[PDB]
DNA sequence: CTAATAAACTAAAAACTATTATTATG
DNA sequence: AATAATAGTTTTTAGTTTATTGGG
């Protein structure tokens, strides 16, 4: 386990927030409106687990602890409910600007020194296992208290010794006519050219609600492979992938929203009486005998071997089919733990499978009440992108390995050949529908709805988002780059009368 | 048991298929049914779930 | 007496449901274990009387799984087992109602807890 | 002259941190 | 007068429910 993260929200209250060169454009107070309300989302449907507070300061009307003037706190480091995006959407708007101007203070003088303090002690309020020391600011002008030379020295001295205690400051740069200069005020006050006239400090991605979710540094099980019966290897199995879901019913009392208590029961028909485990056999009623048994011998029937792994020797990959897949690859990280040494024996061996391509078939038990399977390793190696950063880690893609009754049969196909000119006209066709493979533009359309509606219902939007499905293809593209193509083939293969079907 | 259906190429093209799962990991056909210890009868096995509030001794819903 | 005024004192502070209550509220748990702790005989019906007060009280009214009112609860078991501990057959009155109020304890959201 | 079959649906068991009584000493 | 199992969180998960075809 690791720490979580702190994201520390924090906008002006004054006329600069208020104010654009275009009106139209959404003043810097509700545009951060949206960040906030953006991140808060993505948040939720990502990391629902962390604090997140909002405070303000140039609002004339304060409220903190240490009291520092025109220093106003709304929401303590909170993890972002229903209720704080409600209570934040008032304001968004021009219109919901204004009613912060009347009921929030806005446009005072302040001191930095004041809201290091207050956010200095509300991270000293938290009582958790901690990594991440992001404060947010939001304002457009570097300059207000470079002005008071010795409110930037103490500023600058508090945001040094903060840094120096892991409080980490990014800037955000902010659209304002006269400009958001770097290196004038900047560049020396946060730990990390234009005049920053406009707004791109990644807000894009920002306002980018996040449809994912990934657990924080999770180990999913550790293993212990025995080379033959007595010299042991600790091992890592991880996933890159792994399958995501809407979160099951959360079931309720309609009268209180109150978790009903869901207790099941096994009860006597003679009597109506619970029934007690004994008073229960397992039964089979192969033929005509009803085969009674129990549950300790049906899971250590189950069970065959020891979590662990058995190897079973080297072969190259060429001995493996195609088609033959049982269940969807994991992967294989070397663990010091267990076994201290088996780093330089994972690179060993791995090196030496690269040279001769031979994979690691082994059975494979990964815990208690499992069948040991027999499974393919194969040696995947480590890829340096373009910043030299591991996009492959180094180690073993795991691939498992079916049975003979695990296989159903397939009738007999015919293999009636095409001619060389239906081979070229699908290949145009594809050449024309070619491009690259990438995970992340793909997505479960049927999940996306079902977020977005989750989203809206508890947004009391009057629409949901609509999920954008990208399972199916751009018709009018298509047969822009089809065109003749497609009839061509028809003729070439099919009877112009005799469509595929009927 | 086959896949009668009908793969389609965009909007202009389609084909009736009879797809087929090659590799597919076999099952238990009979799971183990809770017969009686006393009778050796799924019958004298009756079952119920209870909503009821977790708390207020477990108010019934 | 200190019993009383204590006895109060958690009986306000637990007008709210937030960390610092239950934070004050184990604290005078606390303080009272250690106090009520020596051996007493005119405090001790003092004692036998706020804790019948307070016990229903936080039986009505902490009864909730929040911590600020699940870690006082159970500290206020502790303390009354490490108190039946020294206390005769004194809860004769106290017996049938306090196992009333216990059993009620287990079936409200310590069963859920 | 009725019939498998994934699928979404539960349970359900196990691994993942993670503190926390406990002798040994006195 | 100290250390050491140790239950409390996630993660699948094998049976379970729906029905939908495929016969019969």
């Amino acid at each position: 386990y690791s720490g979580r993260d702190s994201l520390i929200f924090l906008v002006d209250a004054s006329k600069a927030m208020f104010e654009s060169q275009s009106e139209d454009e959404l003043t810097p107070f509700d545009m951060s409106i949206q960040c906030i309300q953006s991140v808060y989302i993505s948040k939720i449907i990502s990391s629902d687990r962390d604090l997140l507070a909002v405070v303000f300061y140039g609002t004339e009307k304060d409220k903190n602890s240490v009291n520092f003037k025109n220093i106003y706190v709304l929401q303590e480091l909170d993890n972002p409910g229903a209720k704080r995006i409600l209570e934040l959407d008032q304001f968004k708007g021009q219109q919901g600007q204004k009613r912060f101007q009347d009921m929030m203070g806005h446009g005072s003088d302040y001191s930095l020194s004041e809201v290091l303090w207050v956010c200095a002690n509300l991270f000293s309020d938290v009582q958790f296992k901690m990594s991440h020391k992001r404060i947010m600011l939001f304002t457009n002008e570097d300059n207000p208290h470079g002005n008071d030379s010795a409110k930037a020295s103490r500023a600058r001295t508090k945001a040094g010794d903060l840094r120096d205690t892991g409080i980490f400051l990014d800037l955000m740069h902010l659209k304002k006519p006269g400009g958001f200069d770097i290196s004038l005020f900047y560049r020396d006050i946060i730990s990390i050219l234009r005049v920053h006239f406009e707004e791109s400090s990644k807000l894009e991605d920002l306002l980018r609600k996040v449809r994912a979710k990934e657990t924080r540094k999770r180990a999913l099980s550790r293993l212990k492979l025995k080379l033959n019966k007595d010299i042991v290897i600790s091992v890592g199995i991880y996933n890159l992938v792994q399958k995501a879901l809407k979160p099951p019913p959360i079931k309720l009392y309609r009268e209180t929203n109150e978790p009903v208590k869901t207790k099941t029961r096994t009860f006597n028909t003679s009597t109506g009486g619970l029934l007690l485990p004994s008073d229960t056999k397992r039964s089979q009623i192969y033929g005509s005998r009803q085969i009674i048994l129990e549950k300790e011998e049906t899971e250590e029937l189950k069970r065959f071997d020891d979590p662990g792994l058995m190897l079973m020797g080297f072969k190259p990959l060429v001995l493996l089919k195609k088609h033959h897949y049982l269940r969807p690859s994991l992967f294989v990280y070397p663990e010091e733990s267990l076994v201290i040494g088996s780093s330089t024996l994972f690179s060993a061996l791995l090196i030496k499978c690269l040279e001769k391509e031979v994979a690691a078939l082994c059975r494979y038990t990964p815990r208690r009440n499992i069948p040991p399977y027999f499974v393919a390793l194969v040696p995947q190696e480590e890829e340096l992108d373009d910043q030299k950063i591991q996009v492959t880690p180094p180690g073993f893609q795991l691939v498992f390995l079916p049975f003979a009754d695990d296989k159903r049969k397939m009738p007999f196909t015919e293999k009636i050949m095409a001619t060389p000119e239906q081979v070229g006209k699908m290949k145009a066709i594809v050449e024309k529908l070619r491009f690259t493979y990438r995970s992340d533009s793909f997505e479960n359309p049927v999940l996306q709805q079902h977020f977005r509606n989750l989203e809206a219902l508890a947004l009391d939007l009057m629409e949901p988002e609509q999920a954008v499905d990208l399972t199916l293809p751009k018709v009018e593209a298509m047969n822009k780059r089809l065109g003749s193509l497609v009839d061509e083939f028809k003729e070439l293969v099919y009877p112009p009368d005799y469509n595929p079907e009927g | 048991i086959h896949w009668p259906c009908r793969l389609t190429i965009g909007s202009n093209l389609s084909i009736r298929i009879a797809a087929y799962k090659s590799i597919l990991q076999e099952r238990v056909k009979k799971t183990w049914t809770v017969v009686d210890a006393k009778t050796l009868k799924k019958e004298d096995i009756q079952k119920e779930t209870v909503y009821c509030l977790n708390d207020d001794d477990e108010t019934e819903v | 007496c200190s019993l009383l005024r204590l006895q109060e004192t958690l009986s306000a502070a637990d007008r709210c449901g937030a960390a610092l209550a239950g934070h004050q509220l184990i604290r005078g748990l606390g303080q009272e274990c250690v106090l009520s702790s020596s051996p007493a005989v005119l405090a001790l019906q003092t004692s036998l009387v706020f804790s019948r007060d307070f016990g229903l009280l936080v039986f009505v009214r902490k009864s909730l799984n929040s911590i600020e009112f699940r870690e006082c609860r159970e500290e206020i078991l502790k303390f009354l087992c490490i108190f039946l501990e020294k206390m005769g057959q004194k809860i004769a009155p106290y017996s049938v109602e306090i196992k009333n109020t216990c059993t009620s304890v287990y079936t409200k959201d310590r069963a859920a807890k």
